[PDB]
DNA sequence: TATAATGGGAGCTGTCACGGATGCA
DNA sequence: TGCATCCGTGAGTGCAG
C-alpha cells in the first residue's frame, strides 16, 4: 500500500518494549581483544 | 531555444502538463526501441557521427519533434493502464 | 520565446565585436574635471565663512552652524555632478565614461563624479559627516587625512553588508516557510469577491487625489484579471480579461482623462481555494508573460521574488520590511 | 636599469624591524638568554612566583632553565616534531614543623621556540600565534543606556583573572554591586574593609544628593567582621558562614593576587585614572588582621561625582586605543603557561596531604604532565595558533603582523556588533584602515600599521616629530592614543624649508578632528605618509587614487600571489619593496665585508675580512604550507667583492631583493569581443611561450603500513592482478623512482592488506576455480594518485621502525612520503589580479597573430576590459600603466611613494621623452606616418583629444601623452577605430587555479549514518544540493528532478544502487523508493520515545522497514 | 543535554556531548542538514569562464568533469560500440589516465548529445541560480557561461564557481529542457521584465554604433540653397554634421 | 525595485490564516481558542447545515514566524524552527501530517504536489493514432 | 539548583 | 580488609530582539 | 488589571576545512 499520512504519537511504555528486541544490560561496548561486540551491551548482536 | 517550444505550450493547458505528455512518450520509445514512433524516416532526428549521421538516441528530442506531428493524443483517462502497456508490447515487442 | 532567443545571441554578437573596433578606454586624461569646479569650490568657502561669521559673532548656535555647513557642501556637490555632465555632454559626447555611464554599461553620476569632481562629505563613525568634505577627486588625489577620514564610512558599509545578509537570509526562510504549501490547484475557485487597485494616492501636499507613479500602477496591475467589466475611452475591457502590459498603459491614460479611479481586479488577497490559488486570482506567469498554468508553486516563486532584492536594501532599509513581515 | 625616485618627503626613522611583535615579545617571556640571577619577573618568570610556593609540607621555586633543542628546525620539520626546548626547574622542599630541605631540578618537558622569522614548528609544521586585541584592565565608566543620567561604573581585569563588577546606582538613591550576576549594596561591602559613616562623608562630604543617600545603617550596626558574614550569606546561598571560610571566598575573589590580577596595563590605567597609586595589582589587601581596601573608595569616588557635574569625569571611550590592548604572543603563551603550573600544583599538595609526610621529595611531588599538556594545547588547538601562511614570503610577514579580535578571551562572532569593527579615530598610525577582510570577520582581524609597536604595557603607539616654535626636530617620540589627544599634529607632507614649515596654514588634527591652523600652534607632524597603513597597502602604488574598497582587495590579494619562476619586481614601486624582502627572512645576504670563494646550485661560501670562511647553504625548492615552491637562488659569482649587508642569494618572489610577487606586462585596455566580460581577462599565448605566470607546486602523498588484527600492511613491490606496465616505475620495495612522471591512477607506493571475514564466497572461489589461480590472501591496498593531480616524483622519505633514529605512534611499522611536483603554466581558469583590486580569470588565450599590437610590430601581453574601471573607482591602475608606457621605452623602473609620490606632470614629461624613442626612431628609420594612424587621427580629433591642424607627429605625441596609442587589431590590420591606452602593469598570479578546484563524481564515498555521498574534493566529495536549491527545483516544478535529487543520487540505497545498474545496462532509471535518511529520522524519535507511523488513506500503517523491524 | 542545568561534557573538554534533540534540531540538525537538502551524486564543481561564442542555450563543460559526470553512460555506449568487450573492462581503462584512448571521447560526445546540464551559482536567491543548458565539451578545466544569463546568476569573472548537475531520468531531462533551459525563462517571475538582456559590453557597442555625431563647426549658418552648403563644407568652413 | 504586489499578498494572505474564537456557538470550540479560518468557516456550515448556532469568530492578524509554526503540518512547522516544542505539541495530539505542502514531501522524498508533481496533470496519457485504433476495435466486440 | 551542593 | 581520617570547586563576562510566562504596586 | 522582568530561541548560501 502506499504512504498517505504520518502520525506522531506518544511511546507507552509497553510499547517501547514492543519494538525492544533486547534490555542492553552491561554498558559495554565491543572487547578490547575482539574488537566483537560484548553481549548484553550495546552492540549485542543477539539483541 | 527548444525547436517549435512556443507551439507546444499551445497545446497544453498548462506548461506542466507538455513535461509529462513529453517524458512519458520519452520512455515508451527508450524501452520499445522506437518501432511504435510515429514519424518518416527522413523526419528522424539525427546525430553526426565521426563516421556519419545516425538516428538521435535522445528520446526526449524525438518526442517533442513527435509532438509537432499531431501524430500522438494526450489527455487523462483514456485508456486502462495495463490494456495499454501489453497491446504496445504485442505491437511492436522488447 | 525561439525568436528572442535567436534575437539575443544577435545582439550578444554585434555589440560585442562592435565594442572592440569601438576605440573605447580609460586613461587619466578622460577624468574630465570641469573647470566650473574651482567657480563652485571658491563661491563656498566665502559663503563658509558667511557662516563662520554669524557665529564667529556668537550670533546661532554650533547645532545651528553645522546644520547649515553641510547644506552648503550637499547642493554644491550636486552643482559639480551637473557641470560634469554639462561638460561631457556638451563637449566630449563621445568620452568613455560618458558613455559608459550614460549607456548603462557602467557607473552612475555619483560614481563619475568622485572620478571628476569631488569626493564629497564623508561620514563620521558615529553616524555624523565630517563637516569638513574631501575636495579632492580621485583623478586629483586624496591627502593622507582625506583617505582616514574616507575609511570609516566604506568599512561601516562592509560590516553593513555583513551583517544585513545574515538578515535578508532569514526573511527569505521564514517567507518560504510561510508560503510554501501555496500551489495553483484549480483554474477558477469562482470567488465573486476582488480587490480595487487605486490609480490615484491621496496627498498631504495638495491632498486632494494625485496618479500615481507609472511603475507602481504596472506593479498593482500587469497580468491581473478584471473581476468585472471597464469601459473606458470606448474601449470595452471584459471580466475574465488578462491585463496586458497595453492594457494597463490604457488605464492610466482613461485616468488621467477622469474616466476611472480604481481598477476591479482578481487579487490572491481574496482567492477561495483550499490550499493554495486559482488561476484567475492569480494572473500572468510574470516569466511568460501570459495565463499560469495549473501547477506553478507561486508561493515559493514569492519569497523568492521577495528576498532576493534584500541584501542591497540600505537605510528605514531591510528592517522596515521585517518589521512588516 | 636606473630607477627614478619621485616625492619631497624625508622620513627621519625607517620602518622598525616588521617582525618584532613576535620575536621581542616571546624573547622577553623565557629570557632564555639571561643569567637568572639577572631575569626579571614577567612573562615564563613571573608564573613561576605567581603559583609558588605550594602550601601546607612547603615546596618552594629556586630557579628555572632551558636547554638547547633536542634537534634542529629542519630536522624537525621534516620527522613532524616540535621545534622545542627542554625545561628544568630547580626546587627546595621543606617540612613546615623539622627543617627538611631537599632539593632536586625536576625535568618540566619541552617548550616550544621561535624561529628567526618569529614562527613555530608544532609537529612539523610552521604556524604563527596572531596577536589577539581585548578591551584592557582598569575601571571604566559609562552612561546607563536606560536612566539617561545615570552612569554604570565597570572594573575589568585581565581575562580569567577576577571578575567584572558593576557599580550602578540604583533608582533607590543608595549604590549597588555585581558580582557573578548577583547585586547587593555596596554599603555592606565597604563595611567589611573597615569603613566608618563619617569618614565617607569626610571623604565623599560633597554631595548631599547621594553621598547621603549611600548611608544605611541597618549595616552599621556592626563591626568590619559581622558585615563579613552579613556578604558570605549573599553570594552563597547554602555554605555555612564560617569566619574561616567567609574570609577565604572573598579575599579569593577580591585581594588575592593569585586569581585576582588586574593587568600590569590594568593598575597603570586606573592609576591615572583615579589619580592614586596603587601597591600591587589587586583591588582590596589583607594587612594585619583585616582588609585594608585599595580601589573600591577611589573608583567609588569618580562614579558620584561624575553623577553631579563635576569636572573632569569622563565617560570612556571603550573603543580607543588607549583604552583596548594587544595580548601579543608571548603574553598569550605565558597565560596557558600560568595554568598548567596551576593544574601541577594541584597536584603537588594531594601527594603532600597523602603518601608519606617525610619521605618525599621535589622530584616524586611533580608530576609535570598537567604542564605538558597545557602548553601542547595552547599551541595545537588555539583559535590563534594557526596554519602558518607562506604562500609568498609576504603571507607569511603579514600574518605575524595580523591582529585578531576574535579568541580565547575576546569575542565570540555574535558577540560582535558594529563599534568593535569600526576604524576607530585612534587607529591612526596604529591599525591599517585598509587591511581587513571582507565578510563576516571584518574588523575584527586587522593589521599592524607600518611605523607602529606595542609597548611593554601592550598599547599600539605611533611615532610623530616634535616641532618647536616653527622648526621640525629630528627628535622621533612614539605615543599612546591617550597621549596623542593632547597635541595638535600636523600632515606629514606639510612643506617645508629645509626643517622650518614653510606654510602658513598648516594641515593638523587635534583628538583625531581635522583643524587648519598657524604653524605657531603646532607640536608635533606625522613621520611619514607609510605611518597610516598596514605593509601591504603600502606597496599599493598610485594608493590615493584607489577607492578604498579596492585598496582592500589590493592589500589582501597580494598575500595569495603564487611565487613565479620567472618573478619580477613591479616597474612601478613604493620604495618597500627591498624591505619586505629583508624582514620576510626569505631572501639571503652577507654577515661581513669579504669576497666570495665559491658559488652554486646548492650552496654560497664567502670568505671573510675576519678570516672565516663561512658557507650559507641553499634551502633550494623546499615545499611550503601551501605547496608553493620556496626556492632559494643564488645573485653573486665566484671573486666577487661583497661589502656588507649586499645580497647573495634570491628568495621565492624576489628578483635581486625586490618583493616580485608578479611580473610586468604589456596591457591594452579595450574590450575584446566579450573575452573581456564582467572582469574576464585576455591574454597573449606569447605569455606560456616565455614562461610568464608559470608557478611551481608539490604535493605531499603520505602512507602508513601498520599492524592488524589479521596481518601486517606491507610496503610491497608485489601487488596481485597487477601488469609490469602498471609497476615499471617502482623501485623493488614499492616507492615510484625519483624522477618519474606520475599520472592519476599511478600507484606511488604498492601495499598489501590481508583480506577479511569475506576470504573468497562461493560466488568468488568458484569463479577462481575456473580460472586455476586460487584464492590470494593478500590486497592491493596501494597508494595512487587522486583524480587531477600528479607530477614528477621529486623525492621520496621511508621511516621504518626497526631503523635507527625512528619510532612512530603505536602499531605502525613503516610510514612512506613521497613528495611530487608539477610546473604549472598559467591556464584557461586561473585568476590573476593587480595591486589595485583589479581580479579576474583569464578567458582566453589568443596565438600572438591575434593579440592587438602597435605600429612597430609589438603585440600587447593582457586585454584588459575599461569597463572594470569606472565603477569600482580604482584610477591608480590608469597612473601605473601610463607611467609604465614611459619605463618600457626608457627602459626604467620608478619608485613612487605613496600619497608622495608621481604627480601628472611630471610623469607628463617622461611620456614625452618616450615619444621620441617610440617615433622619431621611425621617421629616421625611412618610414613616415602611416595611412591607418591618420584615419584613427581624423577620428581623435573629433573625439578631441588631438587639436585640430598639426602634424601627424605633433598629434601622435598628444596621444602618447595621454597613455593612448594606435592599435591594430591583429585579425584583420585595420586600426582600432580609436586611440587606445596601452602600458606596463604589475600582474600577479593568485593561489586560486583551475587544477585545484575542478572536481566531479558520478558516485563515491557515503556518509555512516545518513549514506548520503561525503563532500569535499578530497574525499571524491557531492556537491551540497541545500535549501534554497530545492527551493529552486520547487519554484521551476521540477517534481521528477527534485525527486531524484534527494532519493536517486543522494541516499535512496536500493533505486541508488537500482540505478547505476540502470545506466550501465541502457534501461531507464528505477522509481524510487524511501530515503534512508527518513528512516534514521523515525528512529531517532523513536529513541525520543515518539513514535512516528507512516500511514496509508485508510489510516493504517505501512512499515516502510520492510518487516527488518518487526517481530 | 544542556536544557537543564549543566551539560554532559566528556572528560578533558568543554564540549556538550551530543544529545538526541541536538541530533534533530538547528541548522545542523537532521533536517535542515539532511532532510530539507543533501549532498548529490553526479554534480561537480569548477571556475567560470565566460564563453561569448556560446548560443544561449549552451555552456562549456571540462571533458574530463564529462567523463565522470556520465561515467555509468560513457561505459554503457563503450561497449555498446566495442571500445571494450564488458562495461567492468571499460571501467578500468578511464582508471588511469593513460589508458584513456581518442575514441573515448568521441564515445562521450555521443553520450550526451540532446541531453542538458544543470548550472547552480553561489547563492541560489532565486530559481535561477539554477538554469538547464546543453553542454558541448572543452579541452582546459574551467565551466562556459552564457554571457547573458550573468545577471540572474549575479555571476561575473572575479573567480566565480558553479556547481554541475545530470539529471538522469527521461522525466528529468524532460524536465531540464521544457522548463529550465535558459532560453526558456526570459522574463524574470518577479517583475515580468526581461532579465536575459543586454549588459556591459554589449550594449556598450551598440550605444556606440549608434549614436550619432554632432559638430560644432558650421554653428548654425542660414544658407538658402544646398548647392552652395555643400561649397561651403567643401571650402571647410562648415562641418559635415553641424546643425 | 520592480516587485508585482501579487508576490507581497500570497505572502501577507498566509499572515491572515487564522482566526480567534469569541463565542463557541452550539460547538466544542472555546472562547479564545485560535484556528485557521478555513477550519471555522468550513464548519459554520455544518452549523447552519444541522440549524445550530455558528461559531463567533474574530480576524488573527499573525507575522510569518508564528505563521508558519501554527500551521497544520507538524512536519513542515518542526523542520522550520522551534523543533521540541513544535513535536512535543503534535505528539500529544497525535498529530497526523496530511502531507498537503512542499517540505512535508521533501522530507519523506516524494514527488512534490507541484509542476509535473500536480495531480492536475501527472496522470495525463499520450498514445500514438497508430496505438489508440489498434486497441479499441478489439475491445468493441465480446 | 546545583546538584553537589545539594546532597552536600 | 583494622592508627585516624566525616559538607566541592570553579565561575567568565563586549550581541539582540521577540515572544511568551511569571512576579508585583 | 496593567506592566516590569526572566528565560529560551533565533540569527544567509555554497566551497576550502
Ligand atoms: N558573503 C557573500 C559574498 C559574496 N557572495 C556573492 O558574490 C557576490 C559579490 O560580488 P560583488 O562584486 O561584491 O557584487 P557585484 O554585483 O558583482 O559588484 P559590481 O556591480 O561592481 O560588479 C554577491 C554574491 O552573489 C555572496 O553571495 N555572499
Ligand atoms: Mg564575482
Ligand atoms: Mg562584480
Ligand atoms: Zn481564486
Amino acid at each position: 500500500k502506499e504512504v498517505r499520512k504520518v502520525r506522531i504519537a506518544l511511546a507507552s511504555p509497553e510499547k517501547i518494549r514492543s519494538w525492544s528486541y533486547g534490555e542492553v544490560e552491561k554498558p559495554e561496548t565491543i572487547n578490547y581483544r575482539t574488537l566483537k561486540p560484548e553481549r548484553d551491551g550495546l552492540f549485542d548482536e543477539r539483541i | 531555444a527548444e525547436p517549435g517550444i512556443d507551439k507546444l505550450f499551445g497545446m497544453v493547458d498548462s506548461k506542466y502538463r507538455l513535461t509529462v505528455v513529453v517524458a512519458k512518450r520519452a520512455q515508451q520509445l527508450l524501452r520499445h526501441g522506437f518501432k511504435n514512433t510515429v514519424l518518416e524516416p527522413e523526419e528522424r532526428p539525427k546525430m553526426q557521427t565521426l563516421e556519419g549521421l545516425f538516428d538521435d538516441p535522445n528520446a526526449v528530442t524525438w518526442a517533442m519533434k513527435e509532438l509537432l506531428t499531431g501524430r500522438l493524443v494526450f489527455g487523462e483517462n483514456l485508456v486502462p493502464e495495463d490494456r495499454l502497456q501489453k497491446e504496445m508490447e504485442r505491437l511492436y515487442p522488447v | 520565446m525561439e525568436k528572442t532567443a535567436r534575437l539575443l545571441d544577435a545582439l550578444k554578437y554585434y555589440g560585442f565585436t562592435f565594442s572592440t573596433t569601438s576605440g573605447i578606454t580609460i586613461g587619466i586624461d578622460d577624468a574630465v574635471i570641469p573647470e566650473e569646479k574651482k567657480q563652485y569650490l571658491e563661491e563656498a568657502d566665502r559663503k563658509l565663512l558667511q557662516i563662520e561669521q554669524a557665529y564667529e559673532m556668537g550670533f546661532l548656535t554650533d547645532r545651528e552652524r553645522y546644520d547649515q555647513i553641510l547644506q552648503l557642501w550637499t547642493e554644491t556637490t550636486e552643482k559639480v555632478t551637473q557641470a560634469v555632465f554639462k561638460n561631457f555632454e556638451e563637449n566630449y559626447p563621445f568620452n568613455p565614461l560618458y558613455v559608459m555611464a550614460q549607456s548603462g554599461a557602467r557607473g552612475n553620476p555619483q560614481q563619475i563624479r568622485q572620478l571628476c569632481g569631488l569626493r564629497g562629505l564623508m561620514q563620521k563613525p558615529s553616524g555624523e559627516t565630517f563637516e569638513v568634505p574631501v575636495r579632492s577627486s580621485f583623478r586629483e588625489g586624496l591627502t593622507v587625512l582625506e583617505y582616514f577620514i574616507s575609511s570609516h564610512g566604506a568599512r561601516k558599509g562592509g560590516a553593513d553588508t555583513a551583517l544585513r545578509t545574515a538578515d535578508s537570509g532569514y526573511l527569505t526562510r521564514k517567507l518560504v516557510d510561510v508560503t510554501h504549501e501555496i500551489v495553483v490547484r484549480e483554474a477558477d475557485c469562482g470567488t465573486t469577491n476582488y480587490i480595487s487597485v487605486p490609480l490615484f494616492q491621496p496627498d498631504e501636499v495638495t491632498r486632494s487625489l494625485r496618479l500615481r507613479k507609472r511603475a507602481d500602477i504596472e506593479a498593482g496591475l500587469y497580468g491581473r484579471v478584471l473581476a468585472r467589466e471597464v469601459e473606458v475611452l470606448g474601449v470595452r475591457l471584459e471580466e475574465g480579461r488578462y491585463l496586458s502590459m497595453d492594457d494597463v498603459h490604457l488605464l492610466i491614460k482613461a485616468a488621467e482623462a477622469g474616466e476611472i479611479q480604481e481598477v476591479p481586479v482578481r487579487s490572491p488577497l481574496t482567492c477561495q481555494t483550499r490550499y493554495g490559488v486559482c488561476q484567475k486570482c492569480y494572473g500572468y506567469d510574470l516569466s511568460m508573460a501570459r495565463p499560469v498554468s495549473i501547477g506553478e508553486a507561486v508561493g515559493i516563486v514569492a519569497a523568492q521574488s521577495i528576498g532576493e532584492p534584500g541584501t542591497q536594501l540600505t537605510m528605514q532599509g531591510l528592517p522596515r520590511v521585517i518589521e512588516l513581515f | 636599469m636606473e630607477i627614478k625616485r619621485f616625492g619631497r618627503i624625508r622620513e627621519v626613522i625607517p620602518l622598525p624591524p616588521l617582525t618584532e611583535i613576535q620575536v621581542e615579545s616571546y624573547r622577553r617571556a623565557l629570557q632564555a638568554d639571561v643569567p637568572p640571577e639577572k631575569r626579571e619577573n614577567v612573562g615564563i618568570q613571573a608564573a613561576f612566583r605567581e603559583t609558588f610556593p605550594i602550601e601546607e609540607l612547603v615546596l618552594d621555586f629556586l630557579e628555572y632553565r632551558l636547554g638547547e633543542p633536542p634537534f634542529p628546525q629542519d630536522e624537525c620539520r621534516e620527522k613532524d616534531l616540535t621545534y622545542q626546548a627542554p625545561l628544568y626547574a630547580r626546587l627546595q622542599l621543606i617540612h613546615k614543623d623539622t627543617g627538611l630541605i631537599k632539593e632536586d631540578e625536576v625535568f618540566l618537558g619541552h617548550i616550544p621556540l621561535m624561529t628567526e622569522d618569529g614562527s613555530f614548528i608544532i609537529n612539523g609544521a610552521d604556524r604563527v600565534i596572531v596577536s589577539q586585541i581585548h578591551r584592557s584592565p582598569g575601571v571604566y565608566f559609562t552612561p546607563d543606556p536606560a536612566r539617561p543620567g545615570r552612569y554604570i561604573a565597570s572594573i575589568i581585569p585581565l581575562p580569567k583573572r577576577g571578575p567584572w563588577i558593576d557599580l550602578e546606582v540604583e533608582p533607590n538613591g543608595v549604590v549597588s554591586m555585581k558580582v557573578n550576576k548577583r547585586k547587593f549594596p555596596l554599603v555592606l561591602l565597604l563595611r567589611v574593609l573597615g569603613y566608618d559613616q563619617e569618614t565617607l562623608a569626610r571623604e565623599l562630604g560633597a554631595y548631599g544628593e547621594l553621598v547621603q543617600g549611600l548611608m544605611d545603617e541597618s549595616v552599621f550596626a556592626m563591626r568590619p567582621e559581622e558585615a563579613l558574614i552579613r556578604l558570605f550569606t549573599l553570594l552563597r546561598p547554602g555554605d555555612p558562614p564560617k569566619r574561616d571560610k567567609a574570609v577565604a571566598y572573598v579575599y579569593g575573589l577580591i585581594a588575592d593576587p593569585r586569581r585576582y590580577d588586574l593587568g600590569e596595563a590594568g593598575r597603570y590605567k586606573a592609576e591615572e585614572k583615579l589619580g592614586i597609586r596603587l601597591s600591587g595589582r589587586t583591588l582590596a589587601r589583607f594587612e594585619d588582621g583585616e582588609f585594608k581596601d585599595e580601589v573600591f573608595l577611589p573608583t567609588l569616588r569618580y562614579l558620584f561625582a561624575l553623577t553631579a557635574g563635576v569636572p573632569g569625569h569622563e565617560v570612556d571611550d571603550i573603543d580607543h586605543l588607549g583604552n583596548r590592548r594587544i595580548r601579543t604572543v608571548g603574553e598569550l603563551m605565558t597565560d596557558q603557561f600560568r595554568v598548567g603550573l596551576a593544574r601541577l600544583a594541584r597536584g603537588v599538595r594531594e601527594r603532600m596531604l597523602m603518601g608519606s609526610e617525610d619521605s618525599l621529595t621535589p622530584a616524586k611531588l611533580v608530576n609535570s604532565r598537567p604542564l605538558e599538556a597545557a602548553i601542547r594545547e595552547f599551541f595545537s588547538r588555539s583559535q590563534l595558533s594557526q596554519f602558518k601562511d607562506e604562500t609568498n614570503p609576504l603571507s607569511s610577514l603579514r600574518h605575524k603582523r595580523r591582529i585578531s579580535a576574535l579568541g580565547p578571551g575576546g569575542l565570540t562572532r555574535e558577540r560582535a556588533g558594529f563599534d568593535v569593527r569600526d576604524v576607530h579615530r585612534t587607529h591612526y598610525g596604529r591599525i591599517c584602515p585598509v587591511e581587513t577582510p571582507e565578510g563576516a570577520n571584518i574588523g575584527l582581524i586587522t593589521s599592524l600599521a607600518a611605523y607602529a609597536r606595542v609597548d611593554e604595557l601592550g598599547f599600539i603607539r605611533t611615532p610623530y616629530r616634535r616641532v618647536v616654535g616653527g622648526v621640525v626636530t629630528d627628535e622621533v617620540v612614539y605615543m599612546t592614543a591617550t597621549e596623542e589627544d593632547r597635541y595638535t599634529i600636523a600632515q606629514a607632507n606639510t612643506p617645508l624649508e629645509g626643517n622650518r614649515i614653510a606654510a602658513e596654514r598648516v594641515v593638523a588634527r587635534r583628538k583625531g578632528e581635522p583643524v587648519i591652523v598657524s604653524p605657531e600652534e603646532v607640536e608635533f607632524m606625522d613621520v611619514s605618509p607609510k605611518q597610516v597603513f598596514s605593509v601591504n597597502t603600502n606597496l599599493i602604488p598610485f594608493l590615493e587614487h584607489d577607492d578604498a574598497n579596492r585598496a582592500l582587495m589590493g592589500s589582501n590579494m597580494q598575500t595569495q600571489a603564487v611565487p613565479l619562476i620567472r618573478a619580477q619586481a613591479p616597474v612601478v614601486m613604493t620604495g618597500l619593496e627591498e624591505r619586505v624582502v629583508r624582514d620576510s627572512l626569505a631572501a639571503l645576504y652577507a654577515e661581513e665585508d669579504g669576497e666570495v670563494a665559491k658559488v652554486d646550485g646548492n650552496r654560497i661560501v664567502v670568505r671573510y675580512e675576519d678570516g672565516r670562511l663561512v658557507e650559507y647553504p641553499l634551502r633550494r625548492f623546499y615545499r611550503s604550507n601551501q605547496g608553493t615552491a620556496l626556492d632559494q637562488r643564488p645573485r653573486v659569482v665566484v671573486g666577487q667583492r661583497v661589502r656588507k649587508g649586499d645580497l647573495l642569494a634570491d628568495g621565492p618572489a624576489s628578483e635581486n631583493g625586490f618583493l616580485a610577487l608578479g611580473q610586468n606586462v604589456l596591457v591594452a585596455i579595450m574590450p575584446f569581443d566579450g573575452y573581456n566580460f564582467e572582469d574576464a581577462i585576455v591574454i597573449s599565448e606569447e605569455l606560456l611561450k616565455r614562461d610568464f605566470y608559470t608557478s611551481i607546486h608539490i604535493e605531499r602523498y603520505e602512507i602508513e603500513a601498520r599492524d592488524t588484527k589479521l596481518g601486517p600492511e606491507r610496503i610491497t613491490r608485489d601487488i596481485p592482478h597487477l601488469s609490469e606496465a602498471a609497476l615499471r616505475d617502482l623501485d623493488e620495495e614499492g616507492v615510484v623512482r625519483i624522477g618519474a612522471e606520475v599520472k592519476p591512477g599511478d600507484i606511488l607506493v604498492g601495499r598489501t592488506s590481508f583480506k577479511g571475514e569475506s576470504e573468497p564466497t562461493p560466488e568468488e572461489r568458484l569463479l577462481r576455480s575456473i580460472f586455476g589461480e586460487k584464492a590470494r590472501d593478500v590486497k592491493d591496498t596501494s597508494l595512487r594518485v587522486p583524480p587531477g593531480e600528479g607530477g614528477i616524483v621529486v623525492r621520496t622519505v621511508r621511516l621504518r621502525r626497526g631503523d635507527p633514529g625512528v619510532e612512530l605512534k603505536p602499531g605502525v611499522r613503516e610510514v612512506v612520503r613521497v613528495y611530487v611536483a608539477q610546473k604549472r603554466k598559467l591556464q584557461v581558469g586561473d585568476k590573476l589580479a593587480n595591486r589595485h583590486g583589479n581580479k579576474g580569470v583569464v578567458a582566453k588565450i589568443l596565438p600572438v597573430e591575434d593579440m592587438p599590437h602597435l605600429p612597430d610590430g609589438t603585440p600587447v601581453d593582457v586585454i584588459l576590459n575599461p569597463l572594470g574601471v569606472p565603477s569600482r573607482m580604482n584610477l591608480g591602475q590608469i597612473l601605473e600603466t601610463h607611467l609604465g608606457l614611459a619605463g618600457y621605452f626608457l627602459g626604467q623602473r620608478y619608485i613612487s611613494p605613496i600619497f608622495d609620490g608621481a604627480k601628472e606632470p611630471e610623469i607628463k614629461e617622461l611620456l614625452a621623452q618616450a615619444f621620441e624613442v617610440y617615433f622619431g626612431k621611425r621617421k629616421g628609420e625611412g618610414f613616415g606616418v602611416d595611412k591607418r594612424e591618420v584615419e584613427v587621427l581624423r577620428r581623435a580629433e573629433k573625439l578631441g583629444l588631438v587639436t585640430p591642424g598639426k602634424t601627424p607627429e605633433e598629434q601622435l605625441k598628444e596621444l602618447f601623452l595621454q597613455g593612448k596609442v594606435v592599435l591594430y587589431d591583429g585579425r584583420t590590420g585595420e586600426p582600432i577605430e580609436g586611440p587606445i591606452v596601452v602600458g606596463q602593469m604589475f600582474i600577479m598570479k593568485l593561489y586560486h587555479m583551475v587544477e585545484d578546484k575542478m572536481h566531479a563524481r558520478s558516485t563515491g564515498p557515503y556518509s555512516l549514518i545518513t549514506q548520503q555521498p561525503l563532500g569535499g574534493k578530497a574525499q571524491f566529495g557531492g556537491q551540497r544540493f541545500g535549501e534554497m536549491e530545492v527551493w529552486a527545483l520547487e519554484a521551476y516544478g521540477a517534481a521528477h528532478t527534485l525527486q531524484e535529487m534527494l532519493t536517486l543520487k543522494s541516499d535512496d540505497i536500493e533505486g541508488r544502487n537500482a540505478a547505476y545498474e540502470a545506466i550501465i545496462k541502457g534501461e531507464d532509471v528505477p522509481e524510487p523508493s524511501v530515503p534512508e535518511s527518513f528512516r534514521v529520522l523515525v528512529k531517532e524519535l523513536q529513541a525520543l520515545a515518539l513514535d512516528v507511523q507512516t500511514l496509508d488513506e485508510k489510516d493504517n500503517p505501512v512499515d516502510i522497514f520492510e518487516g527488518l523491524a518487526s517481530k | 543535554n544542556g536544557r537543564r542545568g549543566a551539560p554532559v561534557t566528556n572528560p578533558g573538554s568543554d564540549r556538550p556531548l551530543r544529545s538526541l534533540t541536538d541530533i534533530l534540531s538547528g541548522k545542523q540538525g537532521r533536517f535542515r542538514q539532511n532532510l530539507l537538502g543533501k549532498r548529490v551524486d553526479y554534480s561537480g564543481r569548477s571556475v567560470i569562464v565566460v564563453g561569448p561564442q556560446l548560443k544561449l542555450h549552451q555552456c562549456g563543460l571540462p571533458k574530463r568533469m564529462a567523463l565522470e559526470l556520465f561515467k555509468p553512460f560513457l561505459l554503457k555506449k563503450m561497449e555498446e560500440k566495442g571500445i571494450a568487450p564488458n562495461v567492468k573492462a571499460a571501467r578500468r581503462m578511464l582508471e588511469r589516465q593513460r589508458d584513456i584512448k581518442d575514441e573515448v571521447w568521441d564515445a562521450l560526445e555521443e553520450v550526451i548529445h540532446g541531453k542538458v546540464v544543470l548550472l547552480n551559482r553561489a547563492p541560489t536567491l532565486h530559481r535561477l541560480g539554477i538554469q538547464a543548458f546543453q553542454p558541448v565539451l572543452v579541452e582546459g578545466q574551467s565551466i562556459q557561461l552564457h554571457p547573458l544569463v550573468c545577471e540572474a546568476f549575479n555571476a561575473d569573472f572575479d573567480g566565480d564557481q558553479m556547481a554541475v548537475h545530470v539529471p538522469l531520468s527521461s522525466f528529468a531531462q524532460a524536465e531540464a529542457r521544457i522548463q529550465m533551459l535558459s532560453a526558456h525563462n526570459l522574463l524574470s517571475p518577479a517583475s515580468g521584465e526581461p532579465l536575459a538582456k543586454p549588459s556591459r559590453d554589449i550594449i556598450l557597442g551598440l550605444y556606440y554604433i549608434t549614436q550619432v555625431r554632432k559638430e560644432k563647426k558650421g554653428a548654425g549658418l542660414e544658407f538658402a540653397t544646398p548647392e552652395e552648403a555643400l561649397a561651403a563644407h567643401e571650402r571647410g568652413e562648415v562641418a559635415l554634421n553641424a546643425p | 525595485v520592480k516587485l508585482h504586489d501579487k508576490h507581497i499578498e500570497i505572502v501577507v494572505r498566509q499572515m491572515m490564516k487564522y482566526v480567534e474564537v469569541t463565542d463557541p456557538g452550539d460547538s466544542r470550540l472555546l472562547e479564545g481558542q485560535v484556528l485557521e479560518k478555513w477550519d471555522v468557516e468550513a464548519l459554520n456550515e455544518r452549523l447552519i447545515a444541522e440549524g445550530k448556532t455558528p461559531v463567533a469568530w474574530k480576524p488573527l492578524l499573525m507575522g510569518v514566524t508564528k505563521s508558519a509554526l501554527s500551521t497544520k503540518s507538524w512536519l513542515s512547522a518542526a523542520s522550520f524552527q522551534n523543533t521540541t516544542h513544535v513535536l512535543t505539541e503534535a505528539a500529544i495530539a497525535g498529530k497526523k501530517d496530511e502531507l498537503i505542502g512542499l517540505k512535508e514531501n521533501v522530507i519523506l522524498g516524494r514527488l512534490i504536489p507541484a509542476g509535473t508533481g500536480s495531480d492536475f496533470v501527472r496522470f495525463t496519457q499520450v498514445v500514438d493514432q497508430k496505438t489508440l485504433k489498434a486497441i479499441e476495435e478489439a475491445r468493441k466486440e465480446a | 539548583s546545583d546538584p553537589v551542593r545539594q546532597y552536600l
